[PDB]
RNA sequence: GAUGUCGGCUCGUCGCAUCCUGGGGCUGAAGAAGGUCCCAAGGGUUGGGCUGUUCGCCCAUUAAAGCGGCACGCGAGCUG
RNA sequence: GGAUGUGUCGUCGCAUAGACAGCCAGGAGGUUGGCUUAGAAGCAGCCACCCUUCAAAGAGUGCGUAAUAGCUCACUGGUC
């Protein structure tokens, strides 16, 4: 799951403070290429059980989030 | 810890806490519940402890000061003049003054930290919280 | 708390003053209690009532009627501990009421049971005592685990068949 | 609220669960004997933001506001209580709580969110019109970040008995 | 056997049981030992 | 109108905060050797070189070569 | 300084819509969270404590290994 955002945002290492100096950003149509290749191992249902998890690994390492819920 | 000038000797005497609150500052504190005089290093040893166990913030308030002299038996003599200024300076606490207060960490995070403090403390201690409004 | 008493067929409750004995078909079985609390019978099953309810009754309360309750299926089917030898060359063997141990010790252990306890050995390399009395059976069975306590680096020694031990390894 | 006797000889309610107080305002400067454990129970809700109604011996309901508690050191169980009698349009000068709302993009970075003031002195509001708390959003501070009178919201007709530029909350760096 | 004059809880495990007009503690853990005299 | 003062010798006895020996618990206790704490005062606790020395350092052994009290125990007992 | 010693008064909760304890049974997918390193995976230290499935599982408490695994708890039903 890391390679896939360092590969994708251009990340070396992570982040050292996630809090201050942030890393990077990645747009909502990459996560449908992280799922796809990960699906057997997936407990979850169907379209909105998979995308909310992968954004969760992008919080502690330093990549913001793109979006999101309403307007 | 020591004070900048002032006079170099004093006394002594005791009777119940004088200009001492309960909240102001911070959220809990350590109140005294025996009368003492209270070393400088005593207190440096309770700040050093509870800032270590805050590791960052440093939102702890003394509150007691040591602003008092106090004198020593240079070896065993008596036949001679009064005593050495130097020994050590102190703040007299009377039950019910509150020598420290914290802010910003947890109930728990402030059970413990004045536990720790209390160990390094001649006398009888209580952790405190709120509804303190006399002046503010 | 602790209340219900279950008295299977050949149950003789002659609980007289002080001393509330019971006669069985495994034997006569005496067993000594404090007075102040009540015991009988209520036709069908037994019951220990209490009479205060601060500390001291409350204690012996429990204590009462685990003992009676011990001594019932005593005299009922029996009381009967399985125990395990270990280690190399260990081994047990009979001699006429006497169990004769060869635990890794210089010389034999041997040990003369008390009144109504009784030794047994099926295979060599495990223990059986038998008796009447529970606190007795649980003392003679101590006494054979005293003989050598199965130690931290190995587990060699008197053991409970089914028993677990951690195990500290040094080299 | 319930009391009874008003003597200066307190030694008929010295052990028991009592508490000696008085209520003013500039008519009746009656004497109290109320009930430590429920003055104690209901104070904790109400503090001197809010008023509760006192029924003496018999019947005669008072609408009161706490002025100043006088506890005794050492045991901090309070001895002494002024109560203010409330009149009906215009009221006092009343110290309300500072709260906070929500996480700062501040304090999540390396600091913390400090309440210099923890109650605020304030003009004129309307008794039974008095704000209970005084909830200040935080979000927007930093480090540095300062938030004086001229900063905080007043619940309709309020005004701010405090300096214009007397620091309340301020977001403080680490260690 | 740790002969500590001021016997405290360390984890869930310890079990203080008096003795003969003294601070006792039994656990499972060997080091966890602690008595007053 | 006097309670002889250091050390030694002689003679002992007593406290235990135990040096050995006895019993235990934990151990970073495999065994052997230890460490550390608890219980325990019955007996034991070497001979020399240097120094008035107590002390201490060294030699050679030991199960061990304990620390203290007794007017820094003991001069109507000796030394000096 | 310490402690389920008994006596009496208070504060906070959880409960016969069945709790505390106890036995059967589940143990989280992502993920060997990022950093930090010769490795640091729930468990040497810096930042957070987001998500999915539901009857439930906290980037998670203490032990274990050199890092793993193991074996449990915070939480979830039955029997009571
Ligand atoms: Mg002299
Ligand atoms: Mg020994």
């Amino acid at each position: 799951m890391s390679y896939l955002i360092r590969k994708a945002a251009g990340i070396g290492k992570g982040s050292s403070t996630p809090n201050k100096a942030k890393v990077g950003k990645l747009n909502w149509d990459q996560v449908l290429e992280i799922a796809k290749t990960k699906m057997p191992d997936l407990n979850a249902g169907s379209v909105e059980a998979a995308a909310n998890t992968v954004a969760g690994t992008a919080r502690s390492m330093g990549v913001t989030v793109e979006g999101g819920p309403n307007a | 810890k020591r004070t900048k000038f002032r006079k170099q000797f004093r006394g002594r005497m005791t009777g119940d806490a004088k200009g001492g609150d309960y909240v102001a500052f911070g959220d809990y504190g350590l109140i005294a519940m025996e009368p003492a005089w209270i070393k400088s290093n005593q207190i440096e040893a309770c700040r050093i402890v509870m800032s270590r166990h805050f590791r960052r913030g440093g939102k702890i308030y003394i509150r007691i000061f040591p602003d008092k002299p106090v004198t020593k038996k240079p070896a065993e003599t008596r036949m001679g003049k009064g005593k050495g200024a130097v020994e050590y300076w102190v703040s007299v606490v009377k039950p019910g003054r509150v020598m420290f207060e914290v802010a910003g960490v947890t109930e728990e995070q402030a059970k413990e930290a004045f536990r720790l403090a209390g160990h390094k403390l001649p006398i009888q201690t209580k952790m405190v919280k709120r509804e303190v409004y006399d002046e503010a | 708390g602790k209340q219900p008493i279950a008295v299977p067929s050949g149950v003789t409750v002659n609980a007289q003053d002080g001393v509330f004995k019971v006669k069985g078909p495994k034997g006569e079985l005496t067993v000594p209690y404090n007075t102040e609390l009540t015991v009988r019978q209520d036709g069908d099953q037994l019951l220990v009532e209490r009479p205060s309810d601060a500390q001291k009754h409350r204690a012996l309360h429990g204590l009462t009627r685990t003992l009676v309750a011990n001594a019932v299926k005593g005299v009922s089917d029996g009381y009967t501990i399985n125990l395990e030898l270990r280690g190399v060359g260990f081994r047990a063997k009979l001699t006429g009421k006497a169990l004769e141990m060869n635990i890794g010790y210089s010389h034999p252990v041997i040990i003369e049971p008390p009144a109504g306890v009784t030794f047994a050995v099926p295979e060599p390399t495990r223990i059986d005592v038998s008796g009447i009395d529970k606190q007795l059976v649980g003392q003679v069975a101590a006494n054979v685990r005293k003989v050598r306590k199965p130690d931290a680096y190995h587990g060699k020694g008197v053991r409970f068949v089914g028993e677990q031990i951690a195990l500290k390894a040094g080299k | 609220m319930e009391l009874t006797a008003k003597p200066r000889t307190p030694k008929q309610k010295l052990d028991e669960s009592m508490i000696a107080a008085v209520a003013y305002n500039k008519e009746n400067n009656v004497s109290f004997a109320l009930d430590r454990k429920a003055f104690d129970r209901a104070f904790r809700q109400q503090s001197t933001t809010g008023l509760f109604d006192i029924t003496v011996e018999g019947g005669e309901t008072f609408p009161a506001l706490v002025k100043a508690v006088q506890m005794d050191k050492r045991k901090r169980a309070p001895i002494h209580v002024d109560f203010y009698m409330v009149t009906y349009g215009e009221p006092v000068e009343v110290s309300v709580p500072v709260h906070t709302t929500g996480r700062s993009q501040g304090e999540v970075q390396g600091g913390l969110v400090d309440i210099v003031v923890h109650n605020l002195q304030i003009v004129a509001p309307g008794p039974r019109r008095i704000p209970q708390e005084l909830v200040v959003d935080v979000t927007k501070m930093n480090i540095g970040d300062h938030i004086t009178a001229g900063d905080i919201k007043l619940p309709e007709g309020c005004t701010l008995a405090a300096d214009p530029e007397l620091t309340v909350v301020s977001v403080l760096p680490p260690r | 056997m740790k002969v500590r004059s001021s016997v405290k809880k360390m984890c869930d495990n310890c079990k203080v049981v008096r003795r003969h007009g003294r601070v006792l503690v039994i656990c499972s853990n060997v080091k966890h030992k602690q008595r007053q005299g």
